[PDB]
């Protein structure tokens, strides 16, 4: 078990640590999180009390190093730093814990939400849609705009989702206009997956990956790729049955745990309804049909 | 964005642009079968396709042929307009090329948007207007030349004849669509009007009479008469 040790709290400020937040009062003797589950990617992520506008956090994995938090009063924000000197770290960590000032991750022993949120994600993709890499962890943050977005601007800002574009050249052939764009198994199968992702499981990744940035931090571009890769899949009547059934599981914890008071602004009513209810895969969602009527019959 | 009463003088500026109404692509008489059920069969068909500013028609006749075999041909008429209409401008010399093409109906956007993706500088335009293009199978010697096609095959026609010598495109579109609503609201009372005269023919060459300019203010009021007639008719005014 891992720890994300903080040198103090100087403004108060809402925490985030995976799917879980909590509040921290200015100047509250408070040095970090404890006991975090090694072997997943993970993000911390804030929202200051004085200025709700701007989410903005971390994606990393404790086993690629000493990650810990400190407030910048210059920048004014709680910026994530790697320690190299790793028996000061440990001294350090050490010394919280013996004073109990390091608050504990709350996983429940029953729970696989954060492993089923996060099944596909890896450190290692997640730096390539996020380029900085003289660090080992990732900023992201409320108003990043992706490369597809730019192109309809500061580009080293930028999230580097893979862009999909369902009426462009490489989604269509020429000569197979009409086929291609009424079922997109071309694109999906061939332009995507063998060519670009190179396996399911890294198209899993980013997607799942995009829901997550909309969900902590409104982050309006990650929506929007999250909503293509599904329609992408829903769209193609030929699709691996393997990936199917993975997406249906995909789908099923990513509303399950999407807070009910968000959905107007996460889910776009065109796409789910057309990938429940007219798509060649309206019959291959089973899991994610039934919490979606069951939890917001208003949408569809 | 859409092209609509307010932006209809663009129409006869100087930029190429064309019309494309798929109305009569796929066309259809519905019947009874031996055992009383109901099936299609599919007569020919044509893509109406106008300059509006030079009154060229590229009239594309659509053979039944094209339908062999084929499923969902409604879907699929829109797709073959679209290739066709591609096909089209493919073939034309770069300095005439369109630089907008305007579909009568909203469902041709997608399908000709995909088809033109080599054309990323024409721009694919709706319109608000209800033009009657429709008609078009109205006009004689149109219809003659769809119904007799054994293949598939494009005709050129002038749809406005030789009016441009004596009025300007505004005008000429004006009194097209005045002429195409009239057989579209009552054909036979409209083809009355037009051939009422038997000492005004029509030329080999051209499609309508060869009225002079008076005679024209008087055809285009029996037309306006007609529809105003034709709508106290059908909402009893
Ligand atoms: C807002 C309630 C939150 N989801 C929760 O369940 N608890 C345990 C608060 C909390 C979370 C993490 C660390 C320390 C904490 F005190
Ligand atoms: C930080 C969230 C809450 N405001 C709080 O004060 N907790 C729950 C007490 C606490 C627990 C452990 C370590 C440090 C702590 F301050
Ligand atoms: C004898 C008049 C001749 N039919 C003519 O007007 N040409 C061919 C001009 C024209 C060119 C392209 C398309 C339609 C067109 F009408």
């Amino acid at each position: 078990m891992n720890t994300v040790p903080f040198t103090s709290a100087p403004i108060e400020v809402t925490i985030g640590i995976d799917q879980y937040s909590f509040n921290v009062k200015e100047n509250q003797p408070f040095h970090g999180i404890k006991d975090i589950p090694i072997g997943h990617v993970h993000v911390i992520h804030f929202q200051h009390a004085d200025n709700s506008s701007m989410r903005y956090g971390y994606w990393f994995d404790c086993r690629m190093g000493n990650f810990y938090i400190q407030y910048d009063p210059k920048d004014g924000l709680y910026k994530m730093m790697e320690e190299r000197d790793g028996a000061k770290f440990e001294n350090i960590v050490h010394n919280f814990k013996e004073r109990q000032m390091m608050v504990s991750y709350p996983k429940i022993d029953e729970d696989d939400t954060w492993y089923n949120l996060t099944e596909f994600v890896q450190m290692d993709k997640i730096r390539k849609i996020v380029r900085k890499d003289e660090n080992q962890f990732s900023y992201v943050d409320s108003s990043m705009t992706t490369v597809q977005e730019n192109e309809l601007s500061d580009p080293a800002h930028s999230l580097n989702y893979t862009v999909i574009n369902f009426k462009s050249r490489e989604a269509i052939r020429p000569g197979h206009e009409m086929e291609d764009f009424l079922d997109k198994s071309y694109y999906l199968n061939t332009v995507m997956l063998q060519g670009i992702f190179k396996n399911s499981s890294n198209y899993f990744g980013e997607l799942q990956f995009a829901f997550l940035n909309a969900m902590f931090f409104g982050n309006y571009g990650s929506s929007l790729q999250w909503h293509a890769m599904i329609e992408l899949i829903c769209s193609s009547a030929t699709v691996p049955k393997h990936m199917l059934d993975k997406l249906d599981e995909i789908l099923y914890y990513q509303i399950k745990t999407l807070p009910e008071q968000y959905s107007d602004i996460l889910l776009n009513e065109r796409v789910w309804n057309i990938c429940l209810y007219s798509s060649f895969q309206k019959n291959s969602l089973h899991n994610t049909e039934k919490i979606m009527e069951n939890k917001y019959p208003e949408l569809l | 964005g859409a092209m609509n009463s307010s932006n209809y003088a663009e129409l006869f500026n100087n930029d190429i642009k064309l019309f494309v109404d798929d109305t009569n692509v796929y066309r259809v008489t519905v019947h009874k079968t031996f055992e009383g059920n109901v099936a299609t069969k599919a007569i020919n068909g044509c893509i109406f396709t106008l300059n509006p500013k030079t009154g060229h028609l590229f009239l594309k006749i659509i053979h039944t042929s094209v339908w062999a075999g084929q499923k969902r041909l409604s879907q699929l008429a829109k797709w073959k307009t679209a290739e066709e209409v591609s096909a089209l401008v493919r073939s034309l010399p770069k300095e005439e090329q369109p630089k907008q093409i305007i579909v009568t109906r909203k469902a041709m956007l997608d399908p000709l948007e995909v088809h033109m993706l080599d054309f990323p500088n024409i721009a694919i335009r709706p319109t608000e207007l209800r033009l009657p293009f429709s008609a078009a199978m109205s006009i004689d010697k149109l219809s003659d030349v769809v119904m007799k096609a054994t293949e598939p095959q494009m005709v050129l026609f002038n749809i406005y004849d030789d009016w441009l010598d004596r009025i300007s495109s505004y005008t000429a579109f004006s009194r097209l669509t005045l002429l195409l609503r009239a057989l579209k609201t009552n054909e036979e009372s409209a083809k009355m009007i037009l051939l009422s005269d038997p000492t005004i023919t029509i030329k080999s060459y051209h499609l309508w009479p060869s009225f002079t300019d008076e005679q024209w203010i008087t055809i285009e009021s029996q037309m306006r008469d007609l529809i105003l007639t034709e709508y106290g008719r059908k909402y009893n005014v």
